[PDB]
């Protein structure tokens, strides 16, 4: 059936103030079937934060080519990619595939090392970017999280509150939706530190 | 001169020459003779096989090509193999596409054309084989001699190879007697196998040495060898 | 999306919403739909976002090129040629839908592009889920020889014509205005007719009130 | 139609030269002088415009170019190589880097694929080497301002300060003199008018002389506004009257 | 091929045009509203079946070509020539206008000339036909070189054919009809074997003439043939 | 679509109506549907939008390519141009397109390249969805050899009745006179040709 | 529908496959190995279409066996999943795609620990204490779920492995004719004959 | 790409005797640290010392070369390295081994030898590098595609005098910090400068990363190497 | 006979002998051109020579209407004139074609002499033994004057002149825009653009033409055409009856 709906899956992605916070889920399924309870979407290339959601398959092998292609631009360049630079890495590596694509939602999260502003964005399975200041979302529950995010969200959140805010929003999302939840992670994101948290979860 | 332009096909001498053309004509002058001629009704080939050694077998200088055509060839015989499976495919392609016989005018034209793009391309060399095409078309019996300079000619009567020039002046001599020789196939190969015994320093043509080929009104292209010569010997 | 395009007597002035959609969903509250292909030659796009975009970004790389190349101004006609062209030999599969507006040596221009590849000149235009609504707009207001004052009250007024009555548009509207002598102008939020109310309440939560499994810092460096 | 040439036209000696490299760079040396100067808020590039004829329209022939909006090129030897050369150098800007990152490529990295192309001239089956050494200068924010030379052989190095063409040598004797690392933009414009002198014949003036930087942006320059984190090209071709306004004092 | 001289010269050109000089001679003749091509056949032997080693190619219907040189290199320019001309027509549905023909043949000899793993021609050709708007004549060299003529001739006798050319032209300014122009062409193939007088020669005639041929291509053979002959013969002594 | 060209006593006349539409809405009320492709050679196009232009364009490009080597096509040249495109194209391409051209030997003449790739040379041409509703009046109202004011009126009343009946067809008249002259543009409006 | 368990305990990994090769409403064969062992340390087990299944396995084993004559080194199980589920992803954006899914249980001996992971055909790749492929998880999942600890010996896995194909036996539709169990440790790859009446 | 009737081919060795005219490079391995130290080509005052790397270039985050030759070669090489290593940590999920890149690298350069006309590339490496297999490695590279493993080695000029200095003063106990000793004297010994000042060098490190228990590059700046040649004595 | 005289590879001296030898060829034909600006207008005057008498005259030409808005006129043997000329004529239908307005002079320039580089650097292509000289009024620059030659030279010019006595020509023009100051012909008609060519021609050359002699093309805004020699006899009788 649908691609983007055989594994499950969810990443949300928000700005406070001098922070970021992205996270995810962490159930891996086969349709009905729960297979795997430590399937974590959230990658890092230097301080660039990339949620994926989306065909497992797809996650994967995005992730080993945003590493593949992140280390040779810090080979060449001799720095780390900055969050914008690489959103439009995502998004041309995507619409590459424009007729093919990967199955995928992804999400960029990080903050501008010269600049400290923090910075987020969205794409859609062809890399068509979705510049927001305060919230993305994606995955099976991307309804419930918009939902979530629309209400709870408030701008300029400190760090500690922040972590509550995009907390509460994924597990309430994660917990209307059938192929989501099994566990959560979620990361805060601050210029000099970044903080992992697994969190406690309905198993069901 | 002869000096820096002998070094491929693709360079003119200060006199306009061609060498690898001229050399690939050589390699015909010490090909075994072979005779052609023609009256109205019929064409044949006269040639003198070569041995390499008393143990070995004479090598065929006649090929058939189709139903109605075939070649004699005198220089490299594997040039010979090439240009006539050529030849064969054209008239094959003829048959299939159009239910139509081969002229063997056109024959001498698509020959003429493959040997020529050997004489202008780099890293290949001309061909070095000289052929005598015969054939009976919906315009009577035909001769031709093909250079691998590409040169085409329709002739009543010719010979190629070594020695050739006493057969040729034979021909030349007896054209209005053989041009007539009309409904007689044995008469016309006497003529053609007298023909070539003027090109004879060697010996005396034995049943081996000897290959006829005729084609005519109501006679396919058919190869005579061994036995079947003795009665002209 | 509605996109619009309305000519004046020294040049021209595209608008667009900004509100982009995944299904009945709005994704971006707030995003540009106004796209430059070079200084002075703009572009809206109504279709697969991610095919406008791209083809927007295509065609300018190589509008640049040639501006270069030649060492003159892009002209609007290139653009159009070199879209039309590339979205053609796509036979559609490319959903572009663009409305190309801007100015040059020899003066003003106003396109619209479909994604098959056939072009349209005019003196108004408008393009997306909410194009009806704008050309009723231009329909009833539209007159020959418009001041910029009027063509930017016309264009802003046909965007808001599908901002309240679309449900595929909404928010707020750009405008860009590109005039014969001078340097274009990008009006980002020209019109913020949607801000959303103070809410009932604030969802801030006490903190503590996440039950954390475990935790760790996360190594950045190397 | 089709080559045979497809073997290496530079190839080592016994000696260990690359023949047909150093021949290039004997072009390089007959060419006209050029020169970049490196200042702390930005390059300046110069170079003398030797017209062929005086009915030919010097103005119609630039020899100083711009790659990307931060960057622009000057070169030393045969103009025809350079101006494909800078074709392809805008080109592979796109290509290769605009494309991917939705940015121009920071000077080095540009400077690099110029100089790769320059390489497989010097590698690939029936070509010679392009004969010509460019000067590069740009502006990139993490890197900053920066001048490279790019030789014959694809080889690049960055520089504070030097020339190429046919006083090279004197001049840049004339620029170790001269040049420190707190030379404003100003200073620098003059200190390349003044070594430019040595090297011209004729009439020295805006007219003869080809000069530009890579300075601030100049948001004049744009062609829109509207955006503000767009402020426009660091590179500025100065016009003839803005030169003959620096020789006055000089 | 490719390599200029010092002083800008091809050498491979100039000898591609020694074998053209050592041809048999060939010409054309543009009368009032056509064209007459015509050629020394050297019969080298009795054994040459007469009326049978055809040297004069038609190009489509309307187009006639003759050569001095490597006639190989003849024929494969005249294979060229019908593709180009077949191509044209498919195209543009008018078959080809001569002067349109004649840059076709003149790219393609041209680019001969232009590449170290080729050589030129070894061939100069006269042709030529009438087209919408009247009769050309045209002569080719190995260079890619091309010109309208009023009469060309080219080949072993080129000279002598050239001097009685210009004295027609000087006795008939006022446009020699189609068939003067065919006399004239035997005529002028006689006066320019003198050279090769030690052999025996075969003469061959064709024209393309509107109120003769009806703008197409034809061979003058039988009583025509003959008649021209005559008078070539008569001329001569 | 509306589409037609008429050959007359001193050239060629081509006429259409500037209605293009998806669905039943109208994308465009003033479109100009007659397209040069030389100095005095025009068409009509009727079928995709996309397949037409991008044609017509090729085919300009093979008429100055033409123009610059061999002098000016003839009118049957550019229908040939067009025709080859079409034919050779079939199974990507929904074209119906008219050729008109003038020149001083052949005069004006009219080719109409339909759907299959085929080519017609004709007194005078119709196509467009809206042709058919006026098959009868051409027919019976054509006469060779007319003036140009007489052919203008025959376009005019043909049209006129091709937009009466045609929801696809409509807005203004546009035209195009190809005589030695020169090139005329004319337009008529609504008010005219209904009340006709 | 063709059993494929794995279970992972402390200090090996255990592989057992289902016997029985089906076509159409005949059983060809009760004594199918569906395994190829690519190095001492890593075994792979196989299930899915028909041809597929054996030429992929028999491909991978010829690749991983090329690399250890090369390197004259075993490549650690992660590699090797890693190397086996590119070829996946490769495949399923084919013409073709291989229709296999596999476990891989290896030993490493760089870290002395037991791995298992399981690959679908489409190149999903997780890393597991037991799995399953097909409708097998259904069951034994739940099953492990419950009675499956990390500190297990070989003998108390063979337990929990007996506990899973007495379940399959009890309540899957088809006939699979028992298992082929594998043992992976330090000491490499052995196969317990024994299973069918242990 | 042919043979010479000594069984040699020409183009290779006159690439080697190109190579004999570039900037020596040195290598030196010790039992937790790997060297490289090279002399840059006779430079001017104006050169940008801080923005140059010549000689010494990052081919991962565990491998890295010296350089002897054309620098436009080099860098094409290093590219395809680059991009190797990239390919093998997406399709293993480890990092290369030193040996494999290396042994790819050569086989590249070995290509050129044996088949398609081309020139070879004028280029000698030093390969200095880490992994869980060998530890510390050091090999060397030529044109003619032939690749060794060494303790101590350089290329470029003066390789005689300078292996000769090697083999003399190294000791397989060494730490890192005598190995930095070694490699500068080498290369004091053997420059054709007056003085082995920092402009003229460029120097790295491979060692166990501060305090960690893993792999860290250290390219140094031009004022680090001012530091390290007064600590040995030589200003 | 080394090989750095027989294909385009660097002569110790950093030379491409193949490239000068090319520049020898554009004199083989022994026939001088010249070009002026006029107000709103481009002339291009080129020597016209028949030898021979069998020669059809009207057939014999070194000016070529590249599009509807260029002409060129070539220095050089005829074959590689009409290589060019094709070239240049598809390449400005194919500008046209993709970028939808009509390719400029300078812009057609550059890239035939970009091809002319090509053939300098490539060794399986020989250069194209020819100078080219562009004309147009360009929408955007006004009368132009682009010429190219064998090493892919191009500039622009104010005048020119080119041919075996290309000198002559230059300095009588250098003289006259030194008088005049300004860059172009004041004169509103071509007509008398081309007669003031013609006339310094005459004075250049120290010759005398006839209709015959001589072969023109002019360029204005949107046609570039050249005259039939009817058109240049009335031009020589205007010059006549003054001068
Ligand atoms: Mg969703
Ligand atoms: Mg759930
Ligand atoms: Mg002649
Ligand atoms: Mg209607
Ligand atoms: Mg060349
Ligand atoms: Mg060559």
């Amino acid at each position: 059936s649908d691609p983007s709906s055989i594994n499950g899956g969810i990443v949300v992605a928000m700005t406070g103030k001098d922070c970021v916070a992205i996270a995810c889920d962490l159930r891996l399924g086969s349709q009905s079937l729960g297979v795997s309870n430590k399937f974590e979407k959230i990658f890092h290339y230097g301080h660039v934060f990339l949620g994926i959601t989306g065909l497992a398959t797809d996650v994967t092998t995005l992730n080993e080519m945003f590493r593949y292609k992140t280390n040779l631009y810090k080979l060449k360049e001799e720095r780390a990619i900055e969050p914008e630079t690489f959103t439009q890495l995502v998004s041309s590596s995507l619409y590459e595939r424009r007729f093919g694509p990967y199955f995928v939602g992804p999400v960029v999260a990080g903050i501008n090392s010269k600049s400290g502003k923090p910075f987020i964005a969205g794409f859609d399975l062809i890399g068509c970017i979705d510049e927001a200041k305060d919230f993305i979302v994606s995955g099976t529950a991307s309804d419930q999280l918009f939902g979530m995010c629309e209400s709870l969200y408030e701008p300029n959140l400190e760090p500690e509150d922040l972590f509550e805010t995009i907390s509460q929003a994924l597990l309430n999302a994660a917990d209307r939706d059938a192929l989501s939840g099994w566990g959560a992670v979620v990361y805060i994101i601050k210029k000099d530190e970044v903080v992992k948290r697994y969190l406690k979860m309905r198993q069901d | 001169f002869r000096n820096n332009y002998d070094g491929d096909t693709v360079t003119f001498s200060p006199t306009g020459r061609l060498f690898q053309v001229e050399y690939a004509l050589e390699a015909i002058k010490q090909g075994s003779v072979t005779v052609g001629l023609r009256s109205n009704t019929h064409a044949v080939l006269v040639a003198l096989k070569r041995n390499a050694d008393e143990l070995s077998s004479y090598q065929k200088k006649i090929i058939k090509c189709d139903e109605h055509m075939g070649l004699s060839l005198a220089g490299l015989a594997p040039d010979a193999r090439v240009l006539s499976n050529y030849l064969r495919q054209q008239c094959n392609y003829s048959s299939l596409v159009f239910n139509r016989k081969l002229a063997v005018e056109r024959a001498g034209h698509l020959l003429c054309d493959k040997a020529q793009k050997n004489t202008q391309s780099y890293g290949g060399r001309p061909y070095g084989v000289g052929l005598l095409i015969i054939g009976y078309d919906k315009s009577g019996a035909h001769l031709l001699e093909f250079q691998p300079s590409g040169n085409v000619t329709e002739l009543y009567g010719t010979a190629i190879g070594a020695r050739s020039q006493g057969a040729k002046t034979y021909l030349e001599r007896t054209l209005d007697t053989f041009i007539k020789i009309d409904g007689n196939p044995d008469e016309l190969i006497k003529a053609g196998v007298e023909a070539i015994s003027q090109s004879l320093r060697d010996e005396s043509l034995t049943v081996d040495n000897l290959s006829i080929a005729i084609v005519g009104k109501d006679t396919p292209f058919t190869i005579y060898d061994g036995e079947a010569v003795a009665k002209y010997i | 999306t509605t996109i619009v395009g309305v000519k004046f007597n020294n040049g021209v002035v595209i608008a667009a919403d900004t509100r982009s959609t995944q299904g009945p969903i709005v994704a971006d509250k707030n995003c540009a739909k106004l796209h430059r292909i070079s200084p002075k030659i703009w572009c809206a796009g109504a279709g697969t976002a991610a095919d406008t975009e791209a083809v927007t970004q295509l065609i300018g790389s190589n509008i640049e090129l040639h501006s270069l190349y030649t060492s003159r101004e892009p002209r609007v006609v290139s653009a159009l040629q070199m879209l039309k062209q590339h979205l053609f030999k796509y036979q559609g599969h490319i959903g572009a839908y663009l409305i190309v507006a801007g100015v040059d040596p020899t003066g003003s221009h106003l396109f619209s592009i479909h994604a098959h590849g056939s072009t349209d000149v005019g003196y108004y235009l408008s393009l997306g889920s909410g194009s009806l609504a704008a050309m009723a707009v231009l329909e009833s207001h539209w007159k020959q020889d418009l001041t910029k004052e009027e063509a930017i009250k016309l264009a802003s007024d046909a965007i808001q014509a599908g901002i309240w009555n679309d449900l595929g548009s909404g928010s707020n509207v750009d405008v860009c205005v590109m005039e014969i002598g001078k340097d274009a102008e990008y009006l980002r939020n020209y019109l913020t007719p949607n801000v959303r109310e103070e809410k009932q309440k604030s969802y801030k939560f006490p903190r503590g009130t996440t039950a954390v499994l475990k935790e760790s810092i996360v190594n950045i460096c190397d | 139609m089709t080559d045979r040439y497809s073997f290496s036209l530079t190839t080592f000696s016994p000696s260990g030269k690359l023949g047909q490299i150093d021949y290039a760079l004997t072009a390089v040396k007959q060419g006209v002088t050029s020169l970049g100067i490196k200042a702390t808020n930005g390059v300046v590039i110069a170079t003398e415009k030797k017209s062929s004829s005086p009915l030919a329209m010097s103005e119609t022939l630039s020899k100083v170019s711009l790659l990307t909006p931060d960057i622009g090129a000057v070169y030393s030897g045969m103009g025809p190589d350079y101006r494909v050369l800078v074709d392809k150098s805008r080109k592979v800007a796109h290509t290769s880097y605009k494309r991917i990152y939705g940015e121009y490529p920071p000077t080095k990295l540009l400077v690099s694929e110029v100089a790769k192309i320059m390489q497989e001239a010097t590698q690939s089956g029936g070509v010679r080497p392009f004969g010509v050494s460019l000067l590069i200068a740009g502006h990139d924010e993490f890197n900053g301002f920066s001048l490279y030379q790019v030789d014959p052989s694809g080889s690049y190095f960055p520089w504070k300060a030097t020339a190429i063409g046919k006083g090279s040598v004197a001049a840049k004797t004339f620029l170790e003199k001269r040049w420190n690392d707190e030379l404003e933009l100003e200073d620098a414009i003059h200190i390349a008018l003044l070594t430019l002198k040595e090297s011209v014949e004729g009439e020295f003036n805006g007219d003869t002389i080809e000069l530009a930087i890579i300075g601030d942006e100049n948001p004049d320059l744009l062609g829109y506004t509207g955006i503000p984190t767009d402020k426009g090209p660091r590179f500025r071709k100065l016009t003839s009257q803005e030169i003959n306004d620096r020789l006055e004092a000089l | 091929n490719s390599v200029f001289s010092p002083d800008g010269r091809n050498f491979q050109v100039e000898y591609a045009v020694k074998a053209v000089e050592n041809g048999t001679t060939s010409i054309g003749i543009k009368c009032n509203d056509g064209v007459v091509f015509a050629v020394e056949k050297l019969i080298t032997s009795k054994l040459l079946v007469p009326q049978k080693n055809v040297k004069i190619q038609v190009v489509d219907r309307h187009i006639g070509c003759v050569y001095s040189g490597l006639i190989p290199d003849g024929r494969h320019l005249v294979n060229r020539g019908r593709e180009e001309a077949a191509s044209f027509k498919k195209l543009y549905k008018t078959p080809i206008p001569i002067p349109a023909f004649a840059d076709r043949l003149g790219q393609y000899v041209q680019a001969h000339t232009l590449y170290n793993s080729v050589r030129p021609f070894g061939v100069s050709t006269i042709f030529g036909g009438v087209d919408k708007n009247g009769a050309h004549l045209y002569m080719l060299e190995p260079s890619g070189s091309y010109w309208g003529y009023k009469g060309a001739a080219t080949g072993k006798g080129r000279q002598s054919a050239k001097a009685e050319l210009e004295k027609l032209v000087d006795h008939h300014p006022e446009g020699l009809s189609a068939r003067e122009a065919v006399k004239q062409a035997a005529k002028i193939i006689y006066l320019a074997h003198e050279d090769n007088k030690e052999k025996d020669f075969e003469l061959e005639i064709s024209w393309c003439s509107l109120s003769e041929t009806n703008g197409l291509h034809k061979f003058v053979k039988g009583d025509l043939l003959q008649e021209a002959i005559d008078f070539a013969q008569k001329e001569i002594n | 679509t509306s589409i037609m060209a008429v050959t007359f006593k001193d050239g060629v006349i081509l006429g259409a109506d500037s209605r293009t539409t998806t669905g039943a809405y109208i994308a465009n009320r003033v479109t100009d549907k007659l397209t040069r492709v030389h100095d005095k050679i025009w068409c009509c196009r009727s079928g995709s939008a996309a397949d037409t232009q991008a044609i017509a364009d090729i085919v300009q490009y093979h008429l100055e390519l033409y123009t610059s080597q061999y002098g000016t096509p003839s009118t049957e040249t550019a229908a040939s141009v067009f025709k080859e495109l079409c034919y050779e194209n079939k199974d990507n391409l929904t074209a119906g397109i008219i050729v008109a051209g003038y020149d001083d030997k052949n005069k004006g003449e009219v080719y109409t390249i339909p759907l299959g790739g085929s080519v017609h040379k004709l007194p005078y041409a119709i196509a467009g969805s809206g042709s058919t509703f006026i098959y009868g009046y051409c027919d019976k109202n054509f006469r060779e050899n007319m003036s140009k004011e007489e052919t203008v009126d025959f376009i005019k009343h043909s049209l006129s009745q091709a937009i009466k009946w045609d929801g696809s067809s409509g807005g203004v008249i546009r035209m195009v006179v190809l005589t030695a002259a020169g090139v005329e543009r004319l337009i008529f409006y609504p008010d005219e040709y209904e009340q006709l | 529908m063709d059993i494929i368990l794995g279970i992972r305990v402390q200090d090996s990994v255990i592989l057992a496959s289902s016997k029985a090769v089906t076509r159409g409403i005949s059983v060809l064969k009760d004594s199918d190995d569906k395994t190829r062992q690519l190095s001492p340390h890593t075994l792979m087990s196989f299930a899915g279409e028909a041809g597929d299944t054996v030429q992929f396995a028999e491909y991978i084993q010829a690749n991983i066996q090329l690399y250890s004559i090369r390197e004259d080194y075993e490549l650690s199980p992660q590699a090797v999943s890693s190397f086996v589920r590119q070829e996946l992803a490769k495949s399923i954006r084919s013409r073709r795609p291989y229709q296999v899914n596999v476990l891989i249980g290896g030993y490493d001996k760089k870290k002395n620990k037991p791995e298992l992971y399981q690959i679908d055909y489409l190149g999903t790749k997780v890393e597991l204490p037991y799995g399953a492929h097909g409708y097998s998880g259904f069951y034994t999942f739940s099953l492990l779920d419950h009675h499956y600890r990390p500190d297990m010996t070989t003998e108390e896995g063979l337990d929990l492995l007996k506990l899973c194909v007495q379940e399959l036996e009890k309540r899957m539709p088809m006939d699979f004719k028992g298992v082929i169990v594998k043992i992976v440790d330090k000491d490499g790859i052995r196969q317990v004959d024994d299973f069918q009446a242990q | 790409t042919i043979f010479s009737p000594e069984g040699r081919l020409y183009q290779v060795e006159y690439a080697l005797e190109s190579i004999s005219h570039a900037g020596t490079a040195i290598g030196i391995m010790a039992s937790d640290g790997i060297v490289l130290a090279a002399e840059r080509k006779v430079t001017s005052t104006l050169l940008e010392q801080d923005t140059s790397t010549e000689k010494l270039y990052k081919l991962n985050d565990k491998i890295a070369v010296a350089v002897a030759g054309l620098t436009a070669d080099a860098e094409i090489l290093i590219n395809t390295a680059r991009i190797h290593a990239q390919n093998y940590l997406k399709t293993y999920n480890e990092d290369i081994p030193v040996e494999i890149l290396v042994r790819r690298l050569s086989d590249i350069k070995q290509g050129y030898t044996q088949h398609g006309g081309l020139r070879p590339f004028g280029v000698s490496f030093i390969y200095a590098g880490y992994d869980d297999r060998y530890g510390y490695q050091l090999y060397t590279s030529n044109p003619s595609g032939n690749y060794t493993g060494w303790k101590a080695i350089s290329v470029g000029a003066n390789t005689s005098a300078a292996q000769t200095l090697l083999q003399m003063d190294y000791k397989d106990d060494m730490k890192v910090d005598d190995a930095i000793e070694l490699a500068l004297k080498t290369l004091s010994k053997t420059t054709d400068s007056s003085a082995l000042t920092y402009d003229r060098l460029e120097f790295a490190t491979i060692r166990k990363g501060a305090n960690d228990g893993e792999v860290y590059q250290k390219i140094f700046k031009p004022q680090e190497i001012k530091d390290i040649l007064v600590k040995t004595g030589i200003t | 006979a080394g090989y750095d005289r027989h294909i385009t590879i660097f002569s110790p001296e950093g030379r491409l002998y193949q490239v000068e030898y090319a520049f020898k060829a554009t004199n083989q034909t022994n026939i001088n051109s010249l070009a002026v600006r006029g107000k709103d207008c481009t002339v291009v005057i080129s020597q016209k020579k028949v030898p021979d008498k069998l020669l059809d005259p009207t057939t014999v030409s070194y000016i070529f209407c590249i599009s509807r808005t260029i002409g060129m006129v070539v220095n050089g043997p005829i074959p590689d004139a009409r290589n060019a000329a094709l070239r240049a004529k598809a390449e400005a239908a194919e500008f046209r074609y993709k970028y939808g307005y009509d390719m400029p002079c300078d812009v057609l320039a550059k890239r035939m002499a970009n091809l002319s580089q090509i053939y300098t650097q490539r060794a399986y292509m020989r250069p194209l033994g020819v100078i080219l000289t562009f004309v147009s009024v360009d929408e955007e620059l006004g009368p132009s004057i682009y010429k190219t030659d064998p090493a892919g030279y191009y500039v622009g010019y104010k005048a020119t002149a080119t041919g075996p006595k290309q000198q002559e020509i230059t300095t009588n023009l250098e003289n006259h825009f030194k008088k005049s100051k300004i860059d172009h012909i004041n004169e509103e008609s071509w007509e008398k653009v081309v007669e003031f060519a013609i006339t310094h021609m005459i004075d250049a050359l120290g010759t005398e033409f006839s209709k015959n002699d001589l072969e023109v093309g002019v360029a204005t805004k949107d046609k570039f055409f050249t005259l039939s020699a009817e058109n240049i006899e009335e031009r020589l009788v205007a010059i006549a009856e003054q001068d």
